[PDB]
């Protein structure tokens, strides 16, 4: 197969562009890098949604001629719609509450806004658990004006534009890494200009001889081929670096008050493979079209 | 059937004149013929013609085995690998020995390695060749780099062993000397193509020598002279 | 013989005086109304400006509950909380106290608005008094001038009067040959009963007393036995009423005599006008080709 | 002489490399990129940071019988709480804050009431920082129920936690720069080897013939000047079309949060004399020395 | 002052012959010096050793100013200005026609034009080109690109024109029409040096002839063919 011969002619190219030979593998290493930082960002996302939606409670106002006369529901006109809505399929526990102590209550959370909010401010209400947390709309389908509802706050899904903050900044990570992706491609197009130049009197003698035109491009494929491999070795351990060095204190802060995913290293080397065929993607074909197109 | 092309003008316009008139010639197999052509006229197109990289245009052009004008991706490196050619440069590779600078055209086209040892000393050290073989390219004089430049165009006995300009940059009191070297393979009837113009220096052998004006053959004599 | 422009001035100032008086009486209801309107406009100002004091106490607090650490957006409640449970009850209740918060300043700004442009209204409003001040201040002025050249041509009457006579205008025995039978219309059969009365009786300025009569003296003394009113002015009396025509005879109407209105007598018909004579003389009867100019008629 | 001949070899050079020349541009307008953008929130963070308390604060406050009147610390009460808690060794020192002052840092804190506000709305606070805020909420709760004190207020403890990750992203931004600055060097070293490679003939030309040192480098740094200068303008054109795309809608909450500074255009054009400095002058110091060891 | 060069042993990496044995030879006004010898010679390096392209080891070389064994580098280029050296590749622009590299062969100092344009004619048609320098080089013929080195030559004034391999692979029929051109210009009054290797043209004018095999100067005499 004369693998000992292609194994030791690659040293001379490595021995010629001396100062080309770093600066291909940190354009591409770099380029992988932040295209790499962004999927784990969208996994802590989803992750983190998790421990919010196994405890959302639904909760509906109610209006205020039934709620304001009395705290609790002892009349048969909030009865027969208490009893009516409560146990239909998505159901678990539904619990009434009243009016004078959904007033202090927020005084117990905080001792604040004591004086600027007035006792008929607090419409009675009630809590719903259900069983589904996805399929919110059928509820909020199976609501419209009724003899004794004011309006309803669709359970609590203030937490979407809660963590949508970090949707804006994953978007712009994967703008700035295709910008780098499409200014670090035409590198390996101009590796081979740079290269042939170099090794101009053996290509002509090597065309003259009848080489194949399969074999004849190899010398010049398999350095491009393995340029890829050490990029994203480099770009995951600064990736395990820059995780290391600047994230333990801020990640750690929400871990005790058990508020995000806490993802580790193991992860990360999961998705290593959809990220190092990606990056000897690229590398593959267009060297490969443009020495065709070229020579 | 032989070696032969006939009607072979690629027509080169955006110019004067193409100087490519489908001259037809008919050669056979054996000693050296001498194309003592001008300068800029007749002899690189022509060179490049048989040496299968440009087309003609009309007509094609025929070799005792193949074609030349009808092929795929596989007829064209058959065709490559059975002829030698000699150009002016000497050129050399720096960066390795000499004893395998020969051997360097025989592991790209598909030969047993361990057999590479069996042929390299039946080609190196043949005729004159010997040397040393072991020393750096760079620090040798420039009387043996084309000793071994027409060693690396024969190493398998190939059918046409082309050279084009074998002095050049030469003195001539060695290219005499050069010239007994060229002979050499002239005995053993091989073909050969020898290109060149060059007054009094091939003129004593009177063999074969042949010329054009702008691209219409004018010279076609067995044992003619240069003038 | 020549007492006629001592009298003919003397009634002009008098009807002068009584349309003075009759623009007094639009007058002093303009500015009657100028006075209601600011009692309300005033009051109407107070109200907004407490309801304003109230909500600037109102947005006070809430600017001093916020100094308090009222942190109020929503995203900032994961800094200060702990558990998932604490969480989404400080999201629930931040919910309406941003709601509350925003209702309440909402409230306030659209209430200072609408104070803004009820304080610009309150002094369109103040405007609108200070020019009908202005402007009843000016239709005084005018008031007073009738007021001061009141007493001067009452001076220029009294001055010729009964006096500057002889005792030949004395011989001169003329109490009138003929009044009037009126409307016997069927209204103002009263005209006439009481004209023995007239025919003797003597002038007076501006007056309707049983034996000092004017122009419109005589006119309204008859017509109140009628129990119809008119207004005092022998000038306005060409403006009050249908105009009659020259065609018809029928009594009871009105005429304008002695040239450019300055005599409304009464319709008397068959070919004589009892007009009122100067102080003194007694109310002659002569028939309308005793003046000239006779202008329209009017009905009373 | 002028350069009036010289418009015509920079476009020469350009046309005969329209490929490898324009990835000169957009690796250097991503590392000025990146450190414009570690600068600007490093400024914004050191804007932000004069909302908030220091690192040893209470704010405490008073009620209101004893601040609307006597505003000078000379009643009974005032010095009597002024002199019980510096008995014990908890507290440091103790400042004086009443609403005399207590208006014009309430406006500077909160830039929206400039409105008619109001005066004698914000109590007196008399705040006291101290030695070890570590173990503080004892202090606080027994600060609590006093008669005289309102309430208490402390900003720390995982509530200045904004400043633990936005030195920390201005850090990684840094960390990314640098790599993608020592990476456009090894490829702006290739310039002026790649234009010896296609225009070796007259640079020979003028050799034998004698010509001055000092003119034959001048075709060739005003490309890296020119290609310098248009990626620093693309730079910060990229800054302005990144925050007006989509950064716009995750700050624009955070003024009626009013817990960051106020940032706009003017910001970022403040900050661009000192990034067209650097791209210029690094940039012609690499292309000088190239080529005194070249030549 | 009647300026020459002597000794310079110059070995470097492998000494065998180095640079020359001696050198006792003189310049002269309007002369023409052939060179004979195999190439093995180091002629090469001769010609390096004028130009200051090689430090001589030993001795010094001086051309008429001053001893250019010791000087500096910003008056290195002060001299080259008088010397004329012509080549194979003949250093032709594609991009650029004949007025243009003749242009661009004396642009480069810095100068007015309004006296650079006042002498280009006047040896555009001197040499053979008479007209037609607006084309581009590959569209004229291969028997005058050697002519247009001559011709952009003499821009300046000529002093030394060197020449090492002029006509090279080229047709000796064509090489007639250049052996007066320089013949020409040496009956003003310049000199010119010539290096070549084939005895044709040896025997032709009968000038000076040296020989050099190996750093030796083997025969010499200045005379005859």
């Amino acid at each position: 197969m004369r693998f000992g011969f292609l194994l030791n002619e690659v040293l001379t190219g490595f021995r010629r562009n001396v100062t080309m030979t770093i600066a291909m593998i940190l354009t591409t290493a770099i380029s992988v890098g932040l295209f790499g930082g962004g999927m784990l960002v969208v996994r802590l996302a989803d992750s983190s949604r998790a421990i919010y939606l196994d405890r959302v409670e639904s909760q509906v106002f109610l209006t205020e001629d039934v709620s304001a006369n009395d705290s609790s529901c002892d009349t048969t006109a909030c009865k027969a719609l208490r009893e009516k809505i409560e146990t239909r399929s998505d159901v678990k526990a539904v619990r009434f509450l009243n009016r004078q102590q959904a007033y202090d209550d927020a005084i117990r959370k905080f001792p604040q806004f004591k004086d600027v909010a007035g006792k008929d401010s607090f419409p009675a209400s009630f809590i719903v658990k259900l069983e589904n947390p996805e399929q919110h709309k059928d509820f909020d389908t199976a609501m419209k004006g009724q003899p004794g509802v004011l309006d309803v706050l669709n359970q609590k899904e203030l937490i979407d534009r809660l963590f949508a903050v970090l949707d804006g900044l994953s978007n712009a990570a994967f703008a700035v890494a295709l910008v780098q992706a499409i200014g670090a491609i035409l590198l390996i197009a101009n590796m081979v200009q740079v290269a042939a130049y170099t090794r101009r009197t053996e290509i002509g003698i090597m065309r003259l001889v009848g080489a194949s035109r399969w074999y004849t491009q190899l010398p010049f494929l398999v350095e491009a081929m393995l340029a890829a491999t050490m990029g994203v070795g480099i770009a995951v351990a600064g990736l395990m670096v820059v995780r290391a060095l600047f994230l333990e204190n801020a990640l750690n802060q929400f871990y005790q008050a058990n508020l995000i995913a806490k993802v580790d290293y193991a992860d990360i080397l999961f998705i290593t493979p959809w990220l190092l065929l990606l990056g000897v993607a690229m590398s593959g074909l267009t060297a490969y079209l443009t020495l065709r197109l070229y020579v | 059937m032989m070696i032969t092309l006939d009607h072979v003008t690629k027509q080169y316009k955006s110019s004067a004149r193409p100087a490519l008139d489908d001259i037809n010639v008919k050669i056979d197999k054996g000693e050296f013929v001498f194309l003592i052509g001008p300068s800029g006229s007749g002899k690189s197109t022509f060179m490049r013609l048989l040496l299968a990289a440009e087309t003609p245009t009309s007509g094609d052009v025929r070799v005792s085995k193949f074609h030349v004008n009808k092929l795929r991706g596989r007829h064209v490196p058959k065709l490559r690998q059975v002829i030698g050619c000699v150009f002016q440069d000497f050129r050399l590779l720096q960066q390795k020995t000499v004893y395998d600078n020969v051997a360097f055209a025989l592991e790209v086209i598909g030969k047993r390695t361990d057999a590479i040892n069996r042929v390299v000393p039946e080609v190196l050290e043949t005729v004159g060749l010997s040397g040393k073989a072991n020393r750096l390219p760079d620090e040798l004089s420039g009387g043996e780099q084309q000793r071994v430049a027409i060693a690396r165009a024969f190493v398998n006995r190939p059918l046409v062993l082309l050279a084009d300009e074998p002095t050049g940059n030469l003195d001539p009191e060695t290219s005499r000397d050069i010239m007994d070297l060229l002979e050499r393979i002239n005995r053993t009837g091989t073909t050969v193509l020898m290109a060149t113009h060059d007054h009094h220096i091939v003129d004593s052998m009177r063999q074969r020598v042949v010329e054009l004006s702008l691209g219409r053959l004018v010279r076609d004599e067995q044992r003619g002279v240069y003038g | 013989a020549k007492l006629n422009e001592l009298s003919r001035q003397a009634e002009q100032t008098t009807e002068a005086l009584h349309s003075a008086q009759l623009d007094l009486n639009e007058k002093l209801a303009a500015q009657r109304a100028a006075d209601q309107k600011l009692a309300d406009n005033r009051t109407a100002l107070d109200a907004a400006r407490a309801r304003l004091a109230t909500f600037q106490t109102a947005v006070n607090k809430v600017a001093a509950a916020t100094y308090m650490g009222g942190r109020t957006h929503g995203m900032d409640a994961i800094l200060t909380a702990e558990s998932p449970q604490l969480l989404i009850d400080r999201l629930s209740v931040q919910r309406v106290m941003a709601h509350q918060m925003s209702t309440q300043m909402a409230r306030f700004k659209a209430a200072g608005e609408q104070a803004v442009k009820a304080e610009q209204a309150a002094a369109k409003s103040a405007a609108d008094a200070r020019s009908a001040a202005e402007q009843a201040a000016a239709v005084r002025a005018n008031l007073q001038h009738k007021q001061s050249q009141l007493q001067v041509q009452i001076a220029v009457v009294k001055s010729q009067y009964v006096a500057l006579t002889p005792e030949e205008r004395t011989a001169l025995a003329d109490p009138g040959p003929v009044p009037a039978v009126a409307a016997i219309g069927g209204d103002r059969t009263a005209v006439v009963q009481a004209a023995l009365t007239q025919v003797g009786a003597p002038y007076a300025w501006g007056g309707a007393a049983p034996g000092g009569f004017d122009c419109s003296g005589l006119v309204m003394w008859a017509f109140q036995q009628a129990g119809i009113a008119l207004p005092h002015s022998s000038q306005a009396l060409a403006h009050g009423g249908q105009p009659v025509a020259l065609s018809d005879l029928q009594p009871g109407d009105v005429l304008t005599f002695y040239s450019d209105a300055s005599h409304a007598g009464i319709y008397i018909g068959d070919g004589l006008m009892v007009h009122s004579s100067t102080y003194g003389v007694p109310v002659r009867v002569v028939p309308m080709d005793s003046s000239g100019p006779i202008y329209d008629a009017r009905r009373y």
